[PDB]
């Protein structure tokens, strides 16, 4: 019939349609954000804007994509990441202000702890192993002016080192591939991103051309 | 059900509301859904007025287009819910949080009217019978069980001893003599109503099973995988 | 022999050691295939060795050009996707265009089919008969008594060679220009380069004592054996080149 | 660049010595010899600033 006969022109231009947007969607970047309470939520996003999740966007040196900010969700993690997925970054934001606080009313320990074993969760994962997990280190300025007013050894008794600042920076990196058990597949990057200057985001930025090629290379199967 | 709105789910507390029949215009919205605290599971829709969405807060309310505000508020639950289930007649509607357990919830007076328990671990999807008589629900604890609402107890159980995964949905047939329960080996597997036999056994699957859907006639059943295959099995 | 023994030993390494990722990082079938067109290349005198036998000349021809297109495609994909994975990888996410290691080989197989649809256009315009008795070069003034056993698909075959030497070296080293963009630890770009631009050489330096030995009165047995040590050096070269930091990083461990 | 350039050289070098041993008998011996003499140096001195060049090209098309 006629109407029929228009179905199929009708399906091949939808076809086409979302082709192209699938296409499109398929060069931009997936990033998701996550942290703990109140880890930088903001000041983060506030950065490159001039130059219950949230969506964001800022195209750099021609590369367009879309971030995803995870927000105020209390809820579990067996149903909440099922939803992402196919990730292929995943940007954690730590807390410097946490190990300082007294212990919570309804946490059985401190907020560091419930950090560690957030991002124990986020890492140790058997859906997602493929993927790769970033670390942003924000506000180290009064990290610093806490750590050189208040010493830091007197909450970890598990090392005896100094209380500097380029040591301090330098520590919690290696503490965080020890909870990892599968690396032959699995990497952790680590950068340093300052509060007073807006022109760090490009000393990262890269850093994601970095990654992209690693899943890029997953399509390859030579590694 | 008369085909005329439509709606989708989202974790940004976003249920937009959308229509197939417009002038001038293919699909578009009219009234915005917000309100929510908890991620939207699924979303079920008793009749062209009023709808019903499940959020991740332990807010399996009421909602409707006209107003935009919720009417009724159901509560009880110790978890979030992740999983609804309509009526056939239109009365009521059951819901299963993650506490291993499945509440009837009336649209009247708006109160949890009975509690059935009985589930090793949490529950993924819940389906009704279509007389009205029982329900079934699914676990991740690899069985299956029917509870009775005169009886207050489930009749029969499905265990199983080589299958370690859980269930991701559960559904009936036309009238409910056969059951459908998809599981994580990327296939399904059919039940028998009082047998607890497999069978019909399921393949194909590249990619795990997310929820199955099953016609008012019961001729075919379509099943939805992560693998964007889409396949009806008759 | 040598030869023989070397791609035998580098093989034996590759099927035996390959948990290492520095093997891994390059193709495996890709390594495969250009170590079969080497002994492909290696092999060519071992047949040729023997009596011109037309049939055998039509096979050691269609041979050696089998395995010269098949080390020289080898070498193109590989510098092309080493190239190609910067820009994908700048301007999308996952875009695999005959990345997968099956559209390797089927790209390569394409070559190969190309390069056979070239040679049986040339055996369709040119019967290459059984030419073995050549009394135009040999004079019986002197007395000579001697007898050529040379085949006559030697100007052929050379001008082909040339040929598509001169658009495979000219297209590998554009890619090669291209690929060094971004650094990496599977950046073959200077070595590739040089092996491209010792060969270029090779067949430069080749070329004028071919033609003189053409143009020699009874030397039709020097210009086929100087033409299979070109071409044998060259395969050796390259199998070198290629090798070197395999067995560096083997004997580093 | 200075090593790879002198390794390139070397080997043209060595490439010169079998072009020369080979060819005998032929009397087209004195014009090949020049031909090839005269590409060899015109090579070897193009390969001089093909190679060590091409950065300093490189370097200038930057900025």
């Amino acid at each position: 019939s006629a109407e029929d006969k228009a179905a199929v022109e009708r399906s091949k231009m939808i076809d086409r349609n979302l082709r192209e947007d699938g296409e499109k969607a398929a060069k931009e970047v997936k990033l998701l954000l996550l942290g703990a309470g109140e880890s930088g939520k903001n000041t983060i996003v506030k950065q490159m804007k001039i130059i219950g999740i949230v969506e964001t966007h800022f195209t750099d040196k021609d590369l367009y994509f879309k971030m995803f900010d995870v927000g105020a969700q209390r809820s579990e993690r067996k149903k909440w990441i099922h939803c992402f997925e196919g990730v292929t970054a995943i940007i954690f934001c730590v807390a410097l202000s946490d190990y300082d606080l007294v212990l919570a009313e309804d946490e059985e320990m401190n907020r560091m702890h419930a950090s560690m074993k957030l991002f124990d969760s986020i890492c140790n994962n058997k859906w997602f192993t493929e993927t790769s997990i970033i670390l942003f280190l924000n506000k180290k300025d009064l990290f610093e002016e806490k750590i050189k007013r208040s010493p830091l050894t007197i909450c970890y008794p598990e090392y005896t080192g100094s209380n500097t600042y380029e040591e301090a920076a330098a520590y919690i990196q290696c503490q965080f591939e020890d909870l990892n058990r599968r690396k032959d597949t699995k990497e952790i990057y680590t950068h340093f991103t300052c509060s007073t200057d807006t022109k760090n985001v490009q000393f990262v930025f890269d850093a994601v051309t970095d990654v992209i090629i690693k899943n890029n290379l997953k399509e390859c199967g030579l590694y | 059900p008369s085909g005329n709105y439509v709606a989708c789910g989202g974790l940004d507390n976003i249920c937009s509301i959308y229509n197939l029949k417009t002038r001038e215009g293919n699909v578009r919205v009219s009234r915005e859904l917000a309100g929510h605290t908890g991620y939207l599971s699924c979303c079920r829709f008793l009749d062209d007025n009023q709808i019903v969405t499940s959020s991740g807060d332990t807010t399996c309310a009421l909602w409707d287009i006209e107003t935009g505000q919720q009417t009724t508020t159901f509560t009880g639950h110790t978890g979030d819910v992740m999983s609804l289930s309509l009526a056939p007649d239109t009365r009521l509607f059951v819901s299963g949080a993650c506490d291993a357990s499945a509440k009837l919830w009336d649209v009247r007076e708006g109160m949890c009217r009975q509690t059935f328990t009985g589930h090793e671990s949490d529950i993924n999807a819940i389906c009704f019978f279509p007389n009205g008589n029982a329900f079934a629900t699914g676990s991740d604890d690899a069985t299956c069980r029917l509870f009775d609402l005169r009886a207050d107890q489930e009749l029969m159980t499905y265990s199983h001893d080589n299958i370690i995964c859980g269930i991701t949905s559960v559904s009936f047939s036309k009238s409910g003599r056969l059951l459908l329960a998809g599981y994580d080996d990327f296939n399904c597997n059919v039940w028998d109503a009082l047998k607890a036999d497999r069978a019909g056994v399921l393949a194909g699957h590249d990619n795990r099973v997310s929820c199955l859907g099953v016609t008012d006639d019961g001729m075919a059943v379509a099943t939805g995988s992560w693998d964007s295959f889409l396949k009806i099995w008759n | 022999v040598v030869g023989i023994a070397a791609t035998l030993f580098v093989v034996i390494t590759f099927v035996r050691y390959n948990d290492t990722p520095i093997v891994k990082a390059s193709g495996r079938e890709l390594s495969y295939v250009l170590l079969a067109g080497i002994f492909l290349c290696y092999a060519t005198t071992f047949l040729m060795i023997a009596e011109p036998d037309l049939g055998t000349c039509s096979l050691r021809r269609i041979f050696l050009g089998l395995g010269m297109s098949i080390s020289y495609a080898a070498l193109l994909t590989k510098t092309n996707r080493i190239y190609r994975i910067f820009e994908q990888g700048k301007r999308s996410v996952s875009a695999p265009r005959f990345i997968s290691p099956a559209s390797q080989l089927a790209i390569t197989f394409s070559l190969i089919s190309l390069q056979l649809l070239g040679i049986c256009v040339w055996f369709v315009v040119d019967p290459s008969h059984s030419v073995v008795d050549f009394q135009d070069q040999r004079t019986l003034d002197p007395r000579f008594a001697r007898g050529v056993l040379k085949c006559d698909i030697s100007d052929l075959s050379l001008i082909c060679l040339l040929g598509y030497s001169m658009l495979l070296m000219v297209t590998c080293t554009v890619y090669a220009i291209k690929t060094r963009g971004v650094p990496e630890t599977f950046n073959e770009a200077k070595p590739i380069g040089f092996t491209m631009y010792t060969t270029c050489i090779v067949w430069l330096a080749f070329i004028p004592i071919f033609f003189g030995t053409s143009q020699s009165a009874d030397k039709l047995y020097i210009q086929t054996t100087t033409l299979t040590v070109s071409v044998s050096l060259s395969a050796s070269v390259s199998l070198g080149m290629l090798y070197m930091p395999k067995v560096y990083i083997i004997l580093f461990h």
